[PDB]
RNA sequence: AGAUCUUGGUGGUAGUAGCAAAUAUUCAAACGAGAACUUUGAAGGCCGAAGUGGAGAAGGGUUCCAUGUGAACAGCAGUUGAACAUGGGUCAGUCGGUCCUGAGAGAUGGGCGAGCGCCGUUCCGAAGGGACGGGCGAUGGCCUCCGUUGCCCUCGGCCGAUCGAAAGGGAGUCGGGUUCAGAUCCCCGAAUCCGGAGUGGCGGAGAUGGGCGCCGCGAGGCGUCCAGUGCGGUAACGCGACCGAUCCCGGAGAAGCCGGCGGGAGCCCCGGGGAGAGUUCUCUUUUCUUUGUGAAGGGCAGGGCGCCCUGGAAUGGGUUCGCCCCGAGAGAGGGGCCCGUGCCUUGGAAAGCGUCGCGGUUCCGGCGGCGUCCGGUGAGCUCUCGCUGGCCCUUGAAAAUCCGGGGGAGAGGGUGUAAAUCUCGCGCCGGGCCGUACCCAUAUCCGCAGCAGGUCUCCAAGGUGAACAGCCUCUGGCAUGUUGGAACAAUGUAGGUAAGGGAAGUCGGCAAGCCGGAUCCGUAACUUCGGGAUAAGGAUUGGCUCUAAGGGCUGGGUCGGUCGCGGCCGGCGCCUAGCAGCCGACUUAGAACUGGUGCGGACCAGGGGAAUCCGACUGUUUAAUUAAAACAAAGCAUCGCGAAGGCCCG
RNA sequence: AAGCCAGAGGAAACUCUGGUGGAGGUCCGUAGCGGUCCUGACGUGCAAAUCGGUCGUCCGACCUGGGUAUAGGGGCGAAAG
């Protein structure tokens, strides 16, 4: 059965805090919690070990990350930069 | 312990005698083990590999940068952080670079740095929520937390 | 305590030989003026040095 | 029933004041000092973590008084590193220096021309 | 303590150069030869007793044969 | 004569205050001049395993043990003493220190400083004094040939002395006996670690085979030539060794907290068999106690494996308490490895223990008989091992030390009862120095003291019960806390009860009282939607006799068609809605009967509600009059600073 | 609390119900640590700060041994001079 309606993960935070920073921490703690496919052997087993560390627990590759998810926008958008000024650098 | 930024341990090969040579890079985000990094003027523009500024693009964007040309890295090394490479001028071998803080800095062309964003992302977008956490936060740091008015 | 340096244990040794009484024999000495042991220590009454 | 006591003059519960219940032959209980457990080697590689089989596991100046055999595996790399691991190297060392003597002869043929 | 198997190692092991001494232990199910070298105390057991007897009187000579009865 | 004068002495107070925290003593006897207190016996109690028990660390330092004394001390007493006096007592390769580094401390170089010096610890140093390797040589000498020595070549970054842990890292000792007081140290018996062996201690391994000619009836001998730094398994890996330097790589040392399971032991419990006790007014085949096997080897269970081989899986399957796992190879079959603290065995029964006896050596590790047995249980408790998770803007030492691998410089012998070499078996020698008694606390420590205070840990039985709660008890311990006797006034201190009323008392419900456990119902406003909430409110609760429900092990044959009253195949048959027998915990629900309506019967054990103010919460704070609304906090906001820098010390 | 299983309802989105699970500077409450109130006892005390009952917290900003560092106009202070 459902058992909460809307606090879901942080409802071990209790009543304190105040609701806009536990609705804030929620989604954080959800990605930090969360699985994510390993993109070198497929599984769904890369985890987060410490902040910045995601370690597969299959093929046991170790990446350098965001603090809370897997890869972050900014990092993603500096990766597709940086190929194409790899890309313009050379001919 | 003490910094958000994860640290890159690196084996490179001493060129002179028979030893392998460990480096403690700081990550930039994206590289994985088993990745191999390349430092160096020919070195290419990919995520973790260290090469000199005044060889970069007008735009491109770098980890680890030196403040000076040759010390270690110095510049953009906290979580998240980076430097831009703005400008060149190949007479008097400057290039001019944006800084984390917004400030702009002319420094040598041969100053190295690491290709990409430092890993450690967001680290300052979740609340700390608890005294408890903000001491075990600056456990690890310094004696500097509790701080009286 | 029962875990003791060669210095403390030789300093103790000396203390336990020379808490003692007096000899007899020594008020029949000529113009003795000692009645008895004046430096006599009690373990419990006074401690040591150390 | 009988309670125990410590046999040594260390009277705190600490790593190397580990005990266990034994009964001697005069029938009572008693401590015996046990030694602490040992651990197999990891693989050089430095990826597969589980440690190496065929090696005994036992504290680091015990392996001064066993035999060779007790602390290695017949085999190339062994009592160091795993089996998976020493095939993936041997493949990986034989590609490489045929993609190596691929890419000479890639060059060769492409000189051939001015 | 090491146990010997068969009678013939026991024979070496008692004619050799650092054996002390031989005790022999009469048990309800067994008889028990006992020998004292430098190292280890080595012990035969003998199920029946017609062999244990014929290994007493085949002890070497020139070492002690306490019996431990 | 004065100075709250200095020092010393002495009064009244005054035989007064007082010798009242933690339930408790009594009887007889002994010694003795003398007994409320000493000792012994009997009885009644207490601590009640989170102890008033058994042992340590720090600290003490002889308080430990025996004998004696009765001056003083032990705020009464003492025949007693932690007092006094006289003697005695602490035994180690394997228990620690010693060794290592930690936070840190600290020389030298250098720098500063009037100067004693202090800054600094890798920084402004020519910071390696070592090395099996090769050469030059001295032949020192059993001058065969290997050990010496000086120089040269080659290699050589702990890149920094040194100190820093009796709780961290750190090889290897256990069982029994023994004293007035010592024992993992002595004795007895079983082991084990490290180091050494030049003249090499013994074996074993290396390693002792094939080819060709001959001889020889064959087998087998002769000569020559050629191998030979081990071997097995498809694999995981195995076998008793298994040449190898500088150098390189890796491992172990070497890692937090919490959760949930599982294995093993110890303890607890249950049913029997003994042995000894207790009860026996009646009953009780009864109640109580006791009923061993060390280290180190070998074998076997058991536990674990992110190890291997076959094979290829959707109609997806396997599987946990939870999970989780699989074409990157599931399920299944067969293997391999690790741990093995459990069992058996050597140790080992000769010892120990329990009983029943017999001798004496004033005080025997005396001698002897018998026994030391069979089983069952479990969300039990405690340790330990393992598996798998969770948490972290927290990621939970270092170094000594030891080992494996890579590479192959070299070394070894010419086919010999061979060589170099050996992490294999056995054998020989040694392990120095210091600590070691005892107390470890309502009396051995600190607090002026035998001070209700303070002072770091280990072990942990039965009943009730959720329980390491409280209450009672066994093992162990003690004498009521520096006195006793007789009374039972006031006033007190601590604890109860009180008709009728029910806060009228008081600044104020201060204090006390009410409520309280569990089961079944039932729960509002408000809310940050999590809470409020044990809201509030109500019912039940004993004893006894039953009734249901919740499991685990085995075995299900149709048969002589026959001889290994039994065994191989098969004509020979249908539990297939599962039966047959056996064993076993607690727990839940329901019913009847029943007692003077009493039943969480002691113990344990929330009074509740409606609001206002302040602080968000949790946390902290004036040790010794203020615990708060004060401080902190997350959150928010601002400021400085790109290192020739911000802030700060000097 | 998240995560997970099953059943049921849905056109979907998803929802409902019963289990499982065991989070939290979570609650009651031992030991421990602290010290609210009685303005109790004591107040020439047991004590130059103690005692009784009642209390606060009791998985964490938790309690604690030992080793180190900071020294007087200095230290150290979740702040009371
Ligand atoms: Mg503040
Ligand atoms: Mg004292
Ligand atoms: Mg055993
Ligand atoms: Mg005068
Ligand atoms: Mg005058
Ligand atoms: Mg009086
Ligand atoms: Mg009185
Ligand atoms: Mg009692
Ligand atoms: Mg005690
Ligand atoms: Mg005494
Ligand atoms: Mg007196
Ligand atoms: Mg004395
Ligand atoms: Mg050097
Ligand atoms: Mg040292
Ligand atoms: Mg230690
Ligand atoms: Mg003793
Ligand atoms: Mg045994
Ligand atoms: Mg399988
Ligand atoms: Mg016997
Ligand atoms: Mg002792
Ligand atoms: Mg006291
Ligand atoms: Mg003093
Ligand atoms: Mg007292
Ligand atoms: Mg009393
Ligand atoms: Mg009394
Ligand atoms: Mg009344
Ligand atoms: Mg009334
Ligand atoms: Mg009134
Ligand atoms: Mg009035
Ligand atoms: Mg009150
Ligand atoms: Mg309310
Ligand atoms: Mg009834
Ligand atoms: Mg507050
Ligand atoms: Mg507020
Ligand atoms: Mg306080
Ligand atoms: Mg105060
Ligand atoms: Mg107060
Ligand atoms: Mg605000
Ligand atoms: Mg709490
Ligand atoms: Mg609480
Ligand atoms: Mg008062
Ligand atoms: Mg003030
Ligand atoms: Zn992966
Ligand atoms: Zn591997």
């Amino acid at each position: 059965a459902k058992r909460t309606k809307k606090v879901g993960i942080v409802g071990k935070y209790g009543t304190r805090y105040g609701a806009s920073l536990r609705k804030m921490v929620k989604k954080i703690e959800i990605s930090q919690h969360a699985k994510y496919t390993c993109s070198f052997c497929g599984k769904t087993k890369m985890k987060r070990r410490a902040v910045g560390i995601w370690h597969c627990g299959s093929c046991m590759k170790t990446v350098a990350g965001g603090a809370w998810t897997y890869n972050t926008t900014s990092a993603v958008t500096v990766k597709s930069a940086i190929r194409r000024l790899k890309e313009l650098k050379d001919q | 312990p003490g910094r958000g930024a994860p640290l890159a341990k690196v084996v490179f090969r001493d060129p002179y005698r028979f030893k392998k040579r460990t480096e403690l890079f700081i990550a930039a985000e994206g590289i994985h083990t088993g990745q191999f990094v390349y430092c160096g003027k020919k070195a290419q523009l990919n995520i973790g590999n260290v090469l000199p500024v005044g060889t970069m693009p007008e735009g491109t964007i770098v980890c680890c940068l030196e403040e000076k040309p040759g010390d270690r890295g110095k510049l953009a090394r906290a979580s998240g952080n980076y430097a831009t490479v703005i400008s060149h001028n190949p007479e008097t071998k400057k290039t001019r670079v944006k800084l984390p803080s917004g400030s702009k800095k002319v420094i040598s062309s041969a100053n190295r740095a690491v290709v990409g964003v430092v890993a450690g992302g967001g680290r300052i977008d979740k609340p700390i929520l608890k005294a408890g956490r903000a001491y075990h936060k600056y456990k690890a740091k310094r004696n500097c937390w509790p701080r009286v008015r | 305590s029962s875990h003791k340096t060669f210095r403390i244990k030789r300093f103790l040794a000396k203390k336990q030989k020379q808490n003692r009484p007096i000899p007899q024999w020594i008020r029949m000495k000529t113009g003795n003026k000692i009645r008895y042991n004046s430096k006599r220590r009690h373990w419990r009454r006074t401690k040591l040095g150390l | 029933v009988q309670r125990l006591t410590y046999r040594r003059r260390l009277s705190y519960n600490t790593a190397s004041n580990k005990t266990r219940l034994s009964r001697t032959p005069g029938n009572r209980i008693v401590y015996l000092y046990t030694k602490k457990v040992g651990k197999a080697p990891k693989s050089a590689c430095g990826v597969c973590p589980g440690r190496l089989r065929g090696v005994r596991a036992v504290r680091p100046k015990v392996l001064m008084r066993l035999s060779k055999t007790k602390k290695h595996v017949s085999r190339a790399y062994g009592g160091s590193m795993c089996a998976k691991c020493v095939r993936d190297r041997i493949k990986r060392a034989f590609l490489i220096e045929e993609q190596k003597i691929v890419v000479k002869v890639l060059k060769a043929q492409a000189q051939s021309q001015k | 303590p090491r146990k010997i198997e068969e009678i013939k190692d026991f024979l070496l092991t008692a004619r050799r150069k650092d054996a002390k001494s031989v005790k022999i232990k009469k048990n309800k199910d067994n008889v028990k030869f006992k020998v004292r070298c430098s190292r280890y105390l080595y012990t035969l057991v003998i199920t029946d007793k017609e062999k244990a007897e014929k290994l007493k009187q085949s002890l070497p000579p020139g070492l002690a044969v306490k019996e431990l009865k």
